[PDB]
């Protein structure tokens, strides 16, 4: 996943979490410009291994953390399914739980045999029991760190997106919550790319000075 | 766990979601761990992981390793079965001598006295009579040696004259081989109850760490002589195998028919309830 | 219901 | 409006028993607490609500037959 | 054998030609079965081969495994050929109460002498002196009960008076959470020598299973106030963090400069050897 | 890019090359065959960070080096666009060649105007003239080093092929030319899985022992 | 059959099945190179019992055994042509199938006839019925081991192909799967010759040292 603009001169891989600190306020305001306007302007150009150019609509751009919605229908979808998964990859704790929906089904139909009408029903599935319970995910109460912690967890449950992309989120992360978020990054596999105006000490970064020269940076 | 698994094949073992999982190339299984009452390793090209080995001992399950020949080299101790076990430490430092000659003297009692039953079972006058006796002449510090000598009539009336515990023969093979089945069985009874296992009943100059399960298995003995004298004629794996249909079949206790392993089990329940409690019931089991 | 599972030769 | 008339009076017959209702309750108690260790289980923060007899039944989907074999029927 | 094997990383053991094969992702070891002595390990994730097992039944080693907790659980019990720690415990059981006092009441004078003196370090004199006076007036028995008396002081004067050990914070929670990190190293250093830690060096309260190691680590336990009160304003997980670097961190043994592993090990023997030798050394320990 | 099967205890990531050594040569087999008939199968399970299963249309599977046909007609047309693309980067060549077609375009077009015929005509492109050179990849004189070094070439410009597996492959190669295959693939990005019985000394590589257990071994 | 390269001092013969080990991997992947460009390279020749050089259409050069299809237009034109041939030793029961043509010919004809479309039809041959059913060999193969038996099975079969080559095949089977494919060539007398990196131990093989010299192995 390498990103190209015109002040480099070669496209930079993207690999799991990377830093990139742009020293040059125009330089940078221009480049998220370009980001935010990405589809139409052809100066930034983003392409996997295979030099395809990736679409604005698989690239994801992230800018006001806690103003971004976490919960959608695909992604609450997708997060039951996995739940779903998970209950049924337990064979005891899934035969309980259709022990239990069992009986409330065998009280509800008596209650429907009662009833003068002809009533009939299908089945009270586990995934309708986790629609009804209404799993979602809580941002109310979230610090910022747990907020970008959990857009970190969802971006394995979005499909589209093929690239997440921070811009100037590193200024709210302690230097040891900054460690977490990339020693979970290289776990998560995921391609993130921070981009920051004044570089972060201790961690790996690409550095582009006022003179446009890009240089790997240890700390 | 109800369950006892033997793997004499290589493959191996690993801890998933409260379930032992058995891998191997041809074929994978999943066994439940509270299904599983004792686990046993029969060959030394079995793998497993030490987080499976920390379940265990959380579940409280007995692993047994064997050796190359199958028999049982090493059995795992864990260190604290239960919070009671440090409380009962103080109660076996203040056991005493007579609560420990009596209970030990009763159970060799319940021991001549389940041979004397064997023997009459086998219709044996003579000998049962003779064993009958000496369980009447059994007496506190063992001076007659009733119980050694009621042993030796007992090997020599059943396999003959000529035979002796002293041999390399597959019979005695054979009957130390459930002698250390049940004495592992015993011995981790014991761990549960959480008292010494070093510390006997009988004699205090003997220093064995199996010396107590010893002298709690005692009464069990005749159970495995049954199927040694009769399948003392077929090869020793098959009489192995009939070793193994032990914890298959059901005996009879005094309160109803049990399993072998809740027979133990209670059993050394009400042992060491008895020497807390200063001999208040004596555990009896009869064939 | 088995007590004695072999996982192994069956003998 | 039949099926909120019909939801609603089968919650009607369910409230006018207080024991069969009590053990809805219990049961529900239990899934939701199997559900809910599960969500802890789970590495993402997960909010919940709760689960209420007219959720079940319309999760269940309780409607008339529509099973017609002729304009008789 | 001599050297202690311990395994703190995820590995895999063999064994080919009387030669203990070590793997772990970084290098291979091999190490020959003569050297090693007791085999201890620390985590979860180490992987080992029922062949080894086998050939360290025929070596006598001592196995020892732990949980997730690094508390050991259980440890490997052969049914012959025995290890010499087993023959050590019953010198445990032989322990003498002057024995267990003295040294008991040299453990408290010694952490009573380290909460003064890191007082003094933190410059209160008052307090410093007061606990200082106490150290003084420790007396076997424990009839004054200055160690409670002591302790009060201690933490009022490290976390202010409002600040005590039954209120539920992030202090005391990480105060607790250090205690159990050096009761996980104590303990596994009591298991190594062979002890039962069941048996405590306090004759009063048996409650506790790890009664003797919990003992045993009193000394060392202000190194870890210390950084709880440096960093007591930080959140429990952050003082998780800077409890967790104590491992790396070296401290100084009267001797010299050394790991706390190794000067918890070098402790852990003097302690154990002079109970069984009754009293020729007590090992002595400042911060 | 991770793949697991029943025998591991959790799933591997393929990233770049990957060396994968098993010393059994049942569960080696059993593996083969389950790449081969991967989509009949669902013990082997390939899936990338979306979690979401590859299908074998996206596998792209190789044990003959020299028996797999590198020439293709999508390889041969993105490969001739590619050509197309090199040539247009440079001003002064394309304007060259124009200049050289522009004349050929007026002799053809002379003789043309003297026939009796009414004759019309459109243009000579550069993707023509290509076609018309018949630029193709040339295996017939390459060594086994070439071949595998030319499908690491051409594995970017096959769209469809998510990762690229060889079998056994790693035995023709010397240890340098082994070295040679995994700098060029880090370079490459592309994600390559070696499968081999024996293991190979002086690289990082996953080794799966008798007992099943998998190391890994930087030799 | 015999086999030499420049590398040997004098040229081994192969006979039934032959395990040859090449300990240098540059002698190696250059023989495999000359094994596929045999057409185009003169290094490596083969040398039959006659003494005649053999084109590379009679050599048969087989490297991912799974990989290769046994199903191909040659070899079910060779069994079509086969079937054809036998059916037609037989006269009394290729008049029976011209018979049973016959009929469906008149049935479906008279079906074309009831059509108000005019329809032109030219009759069925028993090649056209063989293609109709479908006949081939079995494709169902579980393991390489078998693949194998199926590719010794369809050399067999071939007359025009006169050697079989295995490029690094043995590393799949089992030592006693090895025993079985050795055992099955003697019983099928093919000429099979494999190439391995590294010996294998426990069977019969002729290995290349570094130094170039060939030493047999049990
Ligand atoms: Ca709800
Ligand atoms: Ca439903
Ligand atoms: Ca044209
Ligand atoms: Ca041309």
């Amino acid at each position: 996943m390498k990103i190209n603009f015109s002040l480099l001169d070669e496209p930079m891989e993207v690999n799991l979490g990377t830093v990139l600190v742009i020293e040059d306020v125009s330089v940078f305001a221009q480049l998220v410009k370009e980001f935010y306007q990405y589809d139409e302007q052809s100066n930034l150009t983003i392409f996997d291994s295979k030099i395809r150019s990736i679409r604005s609509s698989e690239l994801l751009l992230i800018t006001d953390i806690l103003g971004y919605d976490i919960n959608t229908s695909q992604v609450l979808k997708l997060l039951h399914t996995d739940i779903v998964s998970q209950l049924n990859d337990k064979p005891e704790v899934r035969s309980e739980i259709d022990s239990l929906v069992s009986l409330i089904t065998d009280i509800i139909m008596a209650e429907c045999i009662e009833n003068e009408l002809d009533i009939e029903y299908d089945e009270i599935t586990l995934l309708e029991l986790i629609k009804a319970l209404g799993v979602r995910i809580e941002t109310k109460s979230c610090t910022v760190f747990e907020k970008i912690f959990e857009i970190l967890q969802i971006f394995k449950y979005l499909v589209k997106k093929r690239i997440l992309v921070f811009v100037n989120s590193l200024s709210y992360f302690s230097k040891d919550e900054i460690y977490q978020i990339l020693e979970y990054t290289k776990l998560s596999q995921a391609d993130v790319l921070f981009l920051e105006p004044r570089q972060i000490e201790g961690i790996q970064q690409f550095i582009l000075d006022k003179d446009y020269i890009l240089m790997p940076y240890n700390n | 766990g109800w369950r006892t698994v033997v793997v004499n094949i290589h493959s191996k073992l690993s801890y998933k979601n409260n379930h032992l999982i058995f891998r191997n190339s041809y074929k994978t299984e999943m066994i439940h761990l509270s299904e599983i009452d004792i686990l046993l390793l029969e060959t030394t090209d079995i793998v497993l992981t030490t987080m499976l080995v920390k379940r265990l001992v959380d579940e409280n399950i007995l692993v047994i390793f064997c050796d190359d020949k199958r028999l049982p080299t090493a059995f795992l101790t864990p260190y604290y079965a239960r919070h009671d076990s440090s409380l009962q430490i103080a109660r076996q430092i203040a056991w005493k001598e007579n609560v420990k000659c009596e209970v030990w003297t009763a159970i060799i009692a319940q021991k001549i006295l389940n041979q004397s039953y064997y023997l009459g079972e086998c219709s044996f006058f003579e000998k049962s009579q003779s064993i009958m006796e000496l369980y009447h002449g059994l007496e506190r510090f063992d001076p007659s040696n009733r119980e050694g000598h009621s042993a030796r009539i007992y090997f020599n009336t059943l396999f003959g004259n000529d035979f002796t515990r002293e041999s390399d023969n597959d019979i005695n093979a054979a009957l130390d081989y459930g002698y250390t089945l049940l004495l592992s069985m015993f011995a981790r009874e014991v761990v549960v109850c959480g008292c010494m296992t070093q510390i006997g009943l009988k004699h205090a100059n003997q220093f064995n760490q199996f010396n107590l399960a010893s002298d709690i298995m005692e009464p069990f003995r005749p159970i495995i002589d049954r199927i040694v004298y009769q399948n003392r004629h077929n090869n020793f794996v098959k009489i192995k195998k009939e070793l193994f249909s032990i914890f298959s079949e059901t005996y009879l206790y005094n309160g109803k028919e049990m399993y072998l392993s809740n027979i133990v089990s209670d059993y050394t329940k009400k042992v060491i309830k008895a020497l807390n409690q200063l001999g208040e019931e004596i555990p009896e089991f009869r064939i | 219901e088995e007590r004695l599972v072999f996982l192994g030769d069956n003998y």
